[PDB]
RNA sequence: AACGAGACUCUGGCAUGCUAACUAGUUACGCGACCGGUCGGCGUAACUUCUUAGAGGGACAAGUGGCGU
RNA sequence: CUCCCCUGUGAGGAACUACUGUCUUCACGCAGAAAGCGUCUAGCCAUGGCGUUAGUAUGAGUGUCGUGCAGCCUCCAGGACCCCCC
């Protein structure tokens, strides 16, 4: 299934080279689920990501 | 990165601890009142150090400065500080106490005082943390 | 009834002069619609057909236009006609519709009242240009 | 009113996704007469967010050496690329810049981990605006590379792949590239 | 029996409004101004939405403009501003008719008489200048004038022998009389710099004010301490009333309209309803300006706008 | 400043070793020319002037002269 | 507290306020031309917006709102 | 345990020719894959690039033939709904 997430906060930039941010997400679907995620270029609060796998959580490069 | 020099905040201190009674919370008003009060050659010092003359007030309204003393804030600050409410926080017709507190009122012959009230002991002794 | 300005874009200066008039408004001896990009055709009326043409009915505008590159020498007639119908409106009618001129030009473009200051900088030994260098090799 | 290039219109346009909304320019206010402002949209973090989709689509089409300083040479070649599209499909030639964005931007994309020589690629989510970037990124070198000698026009070349990054067909150079991201994006998880 | 109500706002303005004059002559429009280096001519409509809206913004300044008099004529107009330079205004044609220079600091404060010849200027270089209609400079007094900058030059428009009240920021109010250029009195009451001197139509009452905060009414035929008035924070402003005799004083955070036979504060004019943005300080009262009507007050902010105060009489 | 405000020398001696060479720098210091002390102060350099003692108020006086 | 960093000098951006210009132009008026304008065409008074360059102003994180012992 | 709002392709009709848009068949050029097989490179090692499979297997569109697919009416269904469960 596709879904919609949203920014809550920016914690810190994760990568090798200091690539990919990482970034906390709320669910658009008005659940209260929690999950931290990976995003690639730039990143702000209050934006909204589309996740094609949904279920899936972030691990520190 | 915008920060101040040693010169600055120093300059800016002594100047506001002299003259507090002639510096406003304005910009320009305190810029034209360093261009008199101190000496300063060329501007991009004259503006910054005026600049803190400003910011540290808008501090000193607030309350204490570290860096300055003034007798004029030492006088709000006695005003400020000087309060009470109509009664004493001290003042409890009822006040609660050990009964041994009451022994050692006992001693001092104060055992008569009415204002005591004598409060249950506790029973479990557990006053320390479980170390580990 | 007479009014002057300058428009400015890098080393591109514009002067426009604002007399009473049928609404003629010409850059350097031709109209609106002889200038050397006709691509660049829509951003010299940008004002005009943003402010209508009932206030510039009422204005004459003589442009000289010298310095700078073409497209350059573009912002500066829209520079200088905008100034213009700013700074007329201050001197021969109210601050009402120079507020409504003001209001209607600025929200669109902010480059039509003020100026870039930004200027070419200059390229220093040790590189090509102002920042970029030459190649260096090891080994 | 304002009319892009004279003859469209702009604020008839439509953004289905909200990712892309709050970014992808031209609907409300800055729709602009021609796509060349020469303004300053990288003097500040996410200020180029704001600066027109056209120009953006514009600035993008220098990006080859010879044509690197020559601006003109792209709102030339918009201009007669957007009045080709209107022929083709026959719809607002700003909804087909909409769709070829929204369709032709990544979704998930991969980040190189390990050492220098072997590549193994971790699967990440893309940012709004980095979708917008590489999705436009990808337009303009679909353009270019179909465009090198088949002795067409980039007007034309251009027309092609936009609506066909529009579509979903497999024709645009874009799509390709972008349905390669999202299957390395399968592979690894 | 009286209260007072905020009628309307005026915005001509991108900055503070730093000194208000009003006209017998016209009392449709007034004379702002700014600290943008403008001098705004205001209309007034009397309007639904607009209480008024402005005519004239006159540019012959490189900077600020720190007080603006108008002739008991609607024509000619006096600006004073601290690139060091004072203007005879036309506000009829919108241009610089004369130009007086020969200050070499900012110009704080000046004063046109009742008789509209004559031009009594004081400066941040602690002189008093005489100034003649044609440009001309008559006399400089460097007399002890004052050993700190003078901020307010007011004429009195009085019967009695003719007199020029001055404040400095050496806590001085200093009193002169025109023609001999003497100086005739000095009154010390005050602690802190002195902003603004007011001479009422009387010629008897004159008040100042300054970081003090503590309006100070002065005896000016006599020579004589009158009154003292306590309050808060800055007097910034100071001006009478020509037919009510109420004493207006502008402080930053509110304006007190005091009655001085009865020592009444009148009404205190203050309003901020928000929550959010009530950590900020209150924009200051700039200046004051009262016409020549007695219904209608005029007064500039830090909020860069002009805000009008109506009586409500019963 | 350093151009103002300071004096260098650089000479050689002649020896039957060799040669050396020397350097004196001389700093000048500060305000009204006595042919020396360059009048124009280091940009640095803030001078404070003390407050001339002003009389307290004690109660408002008139004095017309 | 002292040197180094900064400050400073040199260059660019601001000034329809000032000081002025026949060795830079402008506006105005004449003559000249070709169909009221167009013209680097020719000359006189008008002034500094243009064109120069001096004086000095202007920015100090300043103002408001957020993160911060 | 339902009922009834919108989506489908399961059956009957008008229409189907005239209307428009999509799947059939032929000429057309354009992008264009992999299981694998080899090679090169990450010290050793493909989970990568590049060669060969092949310009195959394919897909997007323009003009030919369809007596198609339809759009307009019904249900048979499927999902939003509810309930219910919490």
């Amino acid at each position: 299934p596709i879904k919609l997430a949203r920014v809550t906060k920016v914690l810190g930039r994760t990568g090798s080279q200091g690539q990919c941010t990482q970034v906390r997400v709320e669910f658009m679907d008005d659940t209260s689920r929690s999950i931290i995620r990976n995003v690639k270029g730039p990143v702000r609060e209050g934006d909204v990501l589309t996740l094609l796998e949904s279920e899936r959580e972030a691990r520190r490069l | 990165g915008r920060v101040r020099t040693k010169t600055v905040k120093k300059a800016a201190r002594v100047i506001i601890e002299k003259y507090y009674t002639r510096l406003g919370n304005d910009f320009h008003t305190n810029k034209r009142v360093c261009e008199e009060i101190a000496i300063i050659p060329s501007k991009k010092l004259r503006n910054k150090i005026a600049g803190y003359v400003t910011h540290l007030m808008k501090r000193i309204q607030r309350g204490p400065v570290r860096g300055i003393s003034i007798k004029l804030q030492e006088e709000e600050r006695e005003r400020r500080d000087n309060y009470v409410p109509e009664v004493s926080a001290l003042d409890q017709e009822i006040i609660e106490v050990d009964p041994d507190t009451k022994e050692m009122l006992k001693l001092l012959d104060f055992g008569s005082l009415s204002n005591l009230q004598v409060t249950q002991p506790t029973v479990g002794m557990n006053f320390k943390t479980p170390r580990g | 009834q007479s009014v002057q300005v300058f428009g400015r874009k890098k080393t591109a200066t514009a002067v426009a002069h604002c007399k009473r008039g049928n609404g003629l408004i010409k850059v350097n001896g031709r109209p609106l619609e002889m200038i050397e990009p006709r691509t660049l055709q829509y951003k010299l009326l940008e004002p005009v057909l943003l402010l209508g043409k009932e206030r510039f009915a009422g204005v004459d505008i003589r442009v000289r236009v010298k310095g700078g590159g073409h497209v350059a020498q573009i912002y500066a007639i829209r520079q200088s006609i905008s100034k213009a119908l700013v700074a007329y409106y201050q001197k021969y009618v109210d601050e009402a519709s120079k507020k409504e001129i003001k209001d209607i030009l600025i929200q669109y473009d902010r480059t039509l009242l003020v100026a870039d200051p930004r200027r070419c900088e200059s390229k220093k030994f040790g590189g090509p240009g102002a920042r970029a260098r030459y190649q260096k090799s090891y080994r | 009113d304002i009319k892009l290039f004279g003859k469209w219109s702009t604020d008839d346009v439509q953004i289905n996704d909200i990712s892309l909304q709050d970014y992808i320019a031209v609907k409300e206010k800055y729709a602009k007469y021609l796509p060349h402002s020469a303004g300053r949209y990288a003097a500040k973090r996410f200020r180029k967010a704001q600066c027109p989709i056209v120009e953006r689509l514009t600035n993008s089409m220098m990006m080859h050496g010879r044509n690197n300083g020559k601006k003109l040479m792209t709102v030339r070649i918009v201009k007669h690329a957007f009045e080709i599209i209107h022929l083709l499909t026959g719809e607002n030639p700003l909804q087909v810049l909409v769709n070829a964005i929204i369709n032709s931007g990544p979704r998930e994309d991969s980040t190189r981990i390990g050492r220098a020589g072997t590549v193994r690629r971790q699967a990440v989510d893309v940012s709004p605006l980095r979708r917008v970037n590489q999705a436009i990124w990808l337009l303009c070198t679909g353009a270019r590379e179909a465009a090198f000698r088949n002795i067409k026009t980039i007007a034309e070349c251009l027309a092609d792949e936009l609506i066909n990054a529009a579509k979903g067909s497999s024709n645009s150079y874009a799509i390709k590239k972008k349905d390669e991201l999202e299957r390395v994006a399968k592979s690894n998880r | 029996t009286e209260q007072m109500t905020l009628r309307g706002t005026l915005k001509g303005h991108n900055g503070w409004v730093t000194q208000i004059a009003t006209t017998p002559q016209f009392p449709d429009m007034i004379l702002s101004a700014s600290r943008d280096k403008t001098i705004i001519m205001w209309k007034l409509t009397r309007d639904e939405t607009n209480y008024g809206i402005p005519q004239r913004a006159l540019r012959g300044h490189s900077h600020f403009v720190s007080d603006v008099v108008i002739s008991s004529d609607g024509q000619f107009a006096l600006s004073g501003s601290w690139d060091g330079t004072l203007r005879l205004w036309d506000l009829t044609t919108g241009t610089t008719t004369r130009r007086f220079v020969g200050h070499t600091k900012d110009v704080l404060s000046v004063a046109f008489s009742s008789d509209n010849r004559q031009i009594v200027s004081g400066s941040r270089d602690k002189t008093i200048k005489l100034w003649n209609t044609l440009g001309v400079c008559k006399y400089t007094v460097q007399d002890e004038s004052h050993s700190e900058w003078v901020s307010c030059v007011r004429f009195s428009p009085n019967s009695s022998n003719p007199i020029i009240v001055s404040c400095g920021w050496d806590k001085l109010v200093k009193v002169w009389n025109l023609a001999n250029c003497k100086l005739k009195t000095n009154h010390i009451g005050h602690t802190g710099y002195l902003n603004t001197v007011t001479v009422s139509p009387d010629g008897s009452l004159c008040a100042s004010g300054g970081k003090d905060g503590q309006a100070m009414l002065w005896d000016l035929n006599e020579g004589k301490h009158l009154y003292t008035l306590d309050g808060g924070d800055i007097i910034n402003a100071l001006c009478f009333s020509p037919n009510r005799y109420w004493l207006c004083a502008a402080t930053g955070p509110s304006i007190k309209i005091w009655d001085l036979e009865g020592k009444i504060i009148v009404d205190e004019l203050k309003q901020e309803v928000i929550s959010t943005s009530s950590k900020a300080e209150p924009p200051q009262c700039t200046s004051l300006a009262w016409s020549a009507d007695g219904q209608t007050l005029f007064a500039g902010y830090t909020d860069n706008l002009v805000r009008v105060w109506q009586v409500t009489i019963g | 400043p350093v151009n103002y405000y300071v004096d260098t020398a650089v000479r050689h001696v002649l020896l039957r070793q060799g040669v050396l060479g020397i350097k004196v720098k001389i700093m000048l210091p500060w305000d009204p020319t006595g042919k020396i002390g360059p009048k124009k102060p280091l940009p640095d350099h803030v001078s404070i002037v003390e407050p001339k003692d002003e009389i307290l108020p004690t109660t408002p006086i008139s004095e017309q002269k």
